[PDB]
C-alpha cells in the first residue's frame, strides 16, 4: 500500500529506498526481475562479457566516449536511432547546445 | 570539394587524423566534434566511430533501427 | 622569446628525472633517496602532491608515463637489475610486476607507441635490449618476453619511432657510452621484419665515433622523413629518408658547439619543430628551424 501511494505522487527515490531496505523477501525482490541489459560489440557482432571494456575477438575497446574520447567504465548513455553514446554527463551537456550526434553521422538524435 | 579519388590517398587521411589527435591533446573536445560533423558532411568515405549496441534477450538481434515498448523482432 | 619562472614545489633531495603525461596535468619526479612523487595541477594553476613512496633497493634513474587509454601506469628502472610497473587505485599506487631477467644495471625504460598495444622495452649495461608485452590489457600482472637484441657494446639510451602510418615498420635506436679508445660506431638502428618476425640491424651511423649520452626521435606529423637528435660532446641533428630491411639516405643538417661542455639530455615538443638541450654549464638552450631551413638558436635560459 505504501509503495503504491508513493508511486502515485511520483517519488521514485523513496519508493526504491523502501524496496531496498524492506524486511520481506517478496518486496525486496521487486527491482531484481528483468533489469539486466545485454550489450554487444558492433564491429564483430558478438556478445560482451559481464565485466570488462575490451572485446574478446576484435581486441578493441568498445565503450569509447563519443565526446571526450576516453574509456567509459561506469554510466553509459545511448541513442536507439544511430547507436551512439558516451558518458552520462557529457552527452547531456552536448545535447543542450547542439542538435547533432557528436560522433558525426548526420542524425538529429532528439528529432528536434 | 576534392574528388573521391584524391580523398582516398593515404596521405590526406594521415593529416586529418594527426590534426584530430592534436585537438584531443589540448582538451578541445567540442571543436573536434564540430570538425567531425563538417568532415562527415563533405567526405562520405570514412565511417564514424564504432561502439556497443543493445540486443534482445529472446532473439539475440539488435533493438536498434508495433508497441514502442516491445522488441521490433519478436 | 622564452621567459623563465620558479615553481613552488618542495623537494628534500636532488632530482634525477622529470616526466609528464599525455595532457600535461600530472608529473612524476624521482629523487636521491629513492622516492617518487606524483604532482597534480589545479584550476588556479598551483601544483599539489598526491603520493610518495620508496621503491627500489638501489638508486633510481628513470620514470615514465603511459597513454591514458590503458589507465594510469608508471614504469621505473633502477640500479638493482629490475624495472617495475605501478598502477593507481582510488589514492595509493600499488605494484604489479617486477622484471628480473637482467644481470646488470638497467639504464633506460620506454613505453611503446599506442597502435602496437601495451609494450615496453628496457636496456641494460651488458649489451642486451629486451622487449615485453601484455596480451590482456585488464591484467597488468601478466607480462611476456618476446625479443632479445645483442648490441656488442654498453647500452645507455633508447628511443622509439613515433610514426603510426601504415607504411612505416616499427623502429628502435640504441646508443652507447663506452669510452674504449677505438673507432666503432656508437649509434645503430633496428627495424622489424614482418616476414621472419624478428628484429634486424638496418643502419649504423658511422660518423658518430664518440661517447653518446642521449638520443631522441621527433614526432612525424605527416612528413616524408624522420628526424633524429644526438647528445655527444656536441649537438647534432640527422635525417633519414626511405628509398630485406629498407634502405635510407642519411644526411646531416645541424652541428652545434655552443655549450663547450658535454650535453646530457635532448627532448622535442609535440609538433617536432623546437629542441631543448642541457649541458654541463648550467644553461638550457632552444633551437628552431628558419625560412632558409637553417637551424638557428632561439633562446638561452640559465638555471
Ligand atoms: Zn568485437
Ligand atoms: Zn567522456
Ligand atoms: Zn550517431
Ligand atoms: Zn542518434
Ligand atoms: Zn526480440
Amino acid at each position: 500500500s505504501y509503495i503504491d501511494l508513493l508511486q502515485r505522487f511520483r517519488l521514485w527515490n523513496v519508493s526504491n529506498e523502501v524496496v531496498k531496505l524492506s524486511t520481506s523477501r517478496a518486496v525486496s525482490c521487486l527491482n531484481q526481475a528483468s533489469t539486466t541489459l545485454h550489450v554487444n560489440c558492433s564491429h564483430c557482432k558478438r556478445p560482451m562479457s559481464s565485466r570488462g571494456w575490451v572485446c574478446d575477438r576484435c581486441h578493441r575497446c568498445a565503450s569509447m566516449c563519443a565526446v571526450c574520447h576516453h574509456v567509459v567504465k561506469g554510466l553509459f548513455v545511448w541513442c536507439q536511432g544511430c547507436s551512439h553514446g558516451g558518458h552520462l554527463q557529457h552527452i547531456m551537456k552536448w545535447l543542450e547546445g547542439s542538435s547533432h550526434c557528436p560522433a558525426g553521422c548526420g542524425h538529429l538524435c532528439e528529432y528536434s | 570539394g576534392s574528388p573521391l579519388d584524391v580523398l582516398k590517398d593515404e596521405r590526406v587521411q594521415y593529416w586529418i587524423e594527426n590534426y584530430r589527435n592534436l585537438l584531443d591533446a589540448w582538451r578541445f573536445w567540442h571543436k573536434r566534434a564540430e570538425f567531425d560533423i563538417h568532415r562527415s558532411k563533405l567526405d562520405p568515405s570514412s565511417k564514424p566511430l564504432a561502439q556497443v549496441f543493445v540486443s534482445c534477450n529472446f532473439c539475440g538481434k539488435s533493438i536498434s533501427y508495433s508497441k514502442v515498448t516491445s522488441c521490433p523482432g519478436c | 622569446m622564452f621567459v623563465a619562472r620558479s615553481i613552488a614545489a618542495d623537494h628534500k633531495d636532488l632530482i634525477h628525472d622529470v616526466s609528464f603525461d599525455f595532457h600535461g596535468r600530472r608529473m612524476a619526479t624521482c629523487s636521491s633517496d629513492q622516492s617518487v612523487k606524483v604532482w597534480d595541477k589545479s584550476e588556479s594553476g598551483d601544483w599539489h602532491c598526491t603520493a610518495s613512496w620508496k621503491t627500489h633497493s638501489g638508486s633510481v634513474w628513470r620514470v615514465t608515463w603511459a597513454h591514458p587509454e590503458f589507465g594510469q601506469v608508471l614504469a621505473s628502472c633502477s640500479f638493482d637489475r629490475t624495472a617495475a610497473v605501478w598502477e593507481e587505485i582510488v589514492s595509493h599506487w600499488v605494484k604489479r610486476t617486477t622484471l628480473v631477467d637482467s644481470r646488470t644495471s638497467v639504464t633506460d625504460v620506454k613505453f611503446a607507441p599506442k597502435h602496437m598495444g601495451l609494450m615496453l622495452a628496457t636496456c641494460s649495461a651488458d649489451g642486451i635490449v629486451r622487449i615485453y608485452e601484455a596480451p590482456d590489457v585488464m591484467n597488468l600482472s601478466q607480462w611476456s618476453l618476446q625479443h632479445e637484441i645483442s648490441c656488442k657494446l654498453s647500452c645507455s639510451c633508447i628511443s622509439w619511432n613515433p610514426s603510426s602510418s601504415r607504411a612505416h615498420s616499427p623502429m628502435i635506436a640504441v646508443g652507447s657510452d663506452d669510452s674504449s679508445p677505438n673507432a666503432m660506431a656508437k649509434v645503430q638502428i633496428f627495424e622489424y621484419n614482418e616476414n621472419t618476425r624478428k628484429y634486424a640491424k638496418a643502419e649504423t651511423l658511422m660518423t658518430v665515433t664518440d661517447p653518446v649520452h642521449d638520443i631522441a626521435f621527433a614526432p612525424n606529423l605527416g612528413r616524408s622523413f624522420h628526424i633524429l637528435a644526438i647528445a655527444t660532446k656536441d649537438v647534432r641533428i640527422f635525417t633519414l629518408k626511405p628509398v630485406g630491411p629498407t634502405k635510407f639516405e642519411i644526411h646531416i643538417v645541424a652541428q652545434f658547439d655552443n655549450h663547450n661542455s658535454q650535453v646530457w639530455r635532448v627532448s622535442w615538443n609535440i609538433t617536432g619543430t623546437v629542441l631543448a638541450s642541457s649541458g654541463d654549464d648550467g644553461c638550457v638552450r632552444l633551437w628552431k628551424a628558419n625560412y632558409m631551413d637553417n637551424w638557428k638558436c632561439t633562446g638561452i635560459l640559465k638555471g
